[PDB]
């Protein structure tokens, strides 16, 4: 108690502070592929 | 508060995504409206001025983009709540005073009883090279030292500091009452009138003459508690300049396109 | 206050711009449709431009959701100021009449006999024998609050279960052998202990 | 407009399914109620 | 789910180096830029 503590003893959950999570970078890879699902079905019947 | 804190590259990604929405809503019209329609549908749905209606798979993708728009609005409003609602010298127990630094120099006035309370205790040993090498002649010099931002904190009697904190917006009395003593009267030992004066002191405590000086000199003043903004004023400036530039381009573009149509 | 006037000014600006933009769709009523669309968007060339301002209005909605989250979270209130209230002084002039007792033959009772014997005419209807009497009459609501040596109330106030039992203010204290040679010894010793803070260690 | 109209306008605006359009002072009061609805949504969220 | 996503992205703290198990120490030139670690000479951990 005399000698140790500085500021890391009072660490306060150093999260992020804007954000760049992955998210939509997955989702866009679905969405255009959805057109690749659909617009090959040219109804030539 | 500020301008946009949200990583302006991300705002550019938002604008490019709006143009991707425009490209997707014009190129998929031809599978069964290609001039100025889907621009205003993109500014209808992506501004959420209209979320509703106006082949199948293109509109499936469009309402997926509307889902993106709602999630982005939710995330940015969550950040507006976060970065506005989310995240000092407390006393001798601080390492700023147990290990006193030169970025944190503190002082008093020499030949005072406060310096007596410093010099009595033992654990203030590192403090005496700040509290005896930097001192003043009046407490108003320490007040100005706060006001000139010379020294960061000061240690004085409670009542005057609470008064001056209730006066102006530079002062907060922090920490407990250090060295809890009483405020007495300088009386010689052979003075026979310690007696009836202290009886009058008992009367002052019992009949509230202490509370009478609390009314007549102590309890008068306060300050505010921070309770039409800088973000708002930035919105006024940006929206005003945008409306001026937009209107003064309306005349040019509509004049040239009306004379295109006159052809 | 001042945000309101800014809103009036900006709505007048956008309404006049809408008037001229309807004047140049002339190559359907700014008295009608444009106003109620401004109302709907606070809460077709320039219509995308006004949907941009609707997006701004949503941003102003989000900013004052954050503001009202700052108001109603960052209320703490109290009821009794003290002897200045007529709660103590005129208890039967408020229904229900007020309920305060003390331990008999005390110092604060002598102080209120010095202050108000009529207050004692009320208090003697409610006097006690112990401090656990006060604990029950607060936890069962039989007596409203208490006037004592407020230090004991400061001990056992935090020692309450849940501590909804609020004492007088935030520490607002009211009532603010002869010839022994021990007196100098005791008083200089107490100067040493207060100068060393071992009373604070007992605290 | 006195049979079943303003019921569905109340469930259009107060449910915020449609905030927009559909004499003057009654509609001023109605958009004041829409302001109430938006403030109540903001407070509950 | 605004309240839920406020519970997610506020209530992230992360780190990079696990320790000697990393090839950061063991293969520093097999990662660009090469890694930068020094010690006080003639120490106990240097013997280790």
């Amino acid at each position: 108690t005399l000698w140790l503590t500085g500021i890391c003893h009072n660490e306060k959950n150093e999260v992020m502070s804007i954000d760049n999570m992955a998210g939509v970078f997955y989702m866009l890879a679905a969405a255009m592929a959805l057109s690749l699902i659909t617009f090959i079905w040219e109804h030539l019947f | 508060s500020f301008m946009q804190p949200f990583q302006s590259t991300l705002w550019l990604l938002v604008g490019l995504s709006v143009h991707v929405v425009a490209v997707m809503l014009y190129l998929l019209d031809r599978f069964s409206l290609t001039l100025s329609s889907a621009m205003w549908f993109s500014w209808r749905v992506l501004l959420n001025s209209g979320i509703g209606e106006g082949s199948f798979s293109a509109r499936i993708l469009g309402m997926v983009w509307a889902g993106f728009a709602m999630i982005i609005v939710a995330s940015y409003t969550a950040n507006l709540a976060a970065f506005l609602v989310l995240d000092r010298i407390t006393g001798i127990n601080d390492p700023r005073l147990r290990n006193p630094s030169d970025k944190f120099i503190y002082a008093t006035v020499k030949q005072s009883s406060v310096d007596i309370y410093f010099r009595r205790q033992v654990e203030l040993s590192t403090m005496y090279r700040h509290m005896e090498k930097h001192n003043y002649e009046s407490a108003a010099e320490a007040i100005q030292a706060v006001r000139d931002n010379k020294l960061h904190a000061f240690i004085w009697d409670s009542a005057v500091l609470e008064f001056e904190a209730s006066q102006k917006c530079d002062l907060v009395t922090t920490g407990e009452l250090f060295f809890r003593s009483g405020f007495g009267i300088g009386m010689r030992k052979d003075s026979p009138w310690k007696q009836n004066v202290s009886l009058s002191i008992l009367k002052s405590h019992e009949n509230g003459f202490m509370e009478d000086l609390d009314k007549t000199w102590v309890r008068y003043q306060e300050c505010d508690s921070r309770s039409t903004f800088e973000n708002m004023a930035g919105v006024f400036m940006l929206v005003a300049g945008g409306i001026v530039a937009g209107i003064f381009l309306i005349f040019i573009e509509i004049a040239y396109k009306r004379h295109k149509d006159a052809r | 206050a001042s945000v309101w006037v800014m809103m009036f000014v900006m709505l007048l600006i956008v309404s006049a711009i809408a008037v001229f933009v309807f004047e140049y769709f002339s190559p359907s009523f700014t008295i009608g449709k444009a106003i109620w669309l401004l109302w709907g968007l606070v809460f077709t060339t320039s219509k995308i431009m006004v949907s941009v301002w609707a997006f701004f209005a949503v941003i102003f909605l989000a900013s004052y959701t954050a503001n009202l989250a700052a108001f109603m979270i960052q209320r703490f209130v109290d009821q009794v100021t003290g002897l200045s209230d007529k709660k103590f002084q005129r208890p039967h002039d408020y229904s229900p009449p007020f309920r305060f007792g003390t331990v008999p033959n005390g110092s604060t009772e002598r102080n209120i006999r010095n202050n108000y014997p009529y207050m004692h005419q009320y208090m003697t209807k409610f006097n006690q024998k112990g401090v656990e009497d006060a604990l029950v009459s607060l936890k069962t609501g039989k007596l409203d609050a208490f006037i004592y040596d407020a230090a004991v109330l400061n001990y056992k106030a935090g020692r309450d279960e849940g501590c909804k039992l609020v004492t007088i203010g935030s520490g607002y204290i009211f009532a603010t052998q002869k010839g022994s040679p021990w007196k100098r010894q005791i008083d200089l010793a107490l100067l040493q202990f207060v100068g060393d803070g071992e009373m604070e260690e007992l605290e």
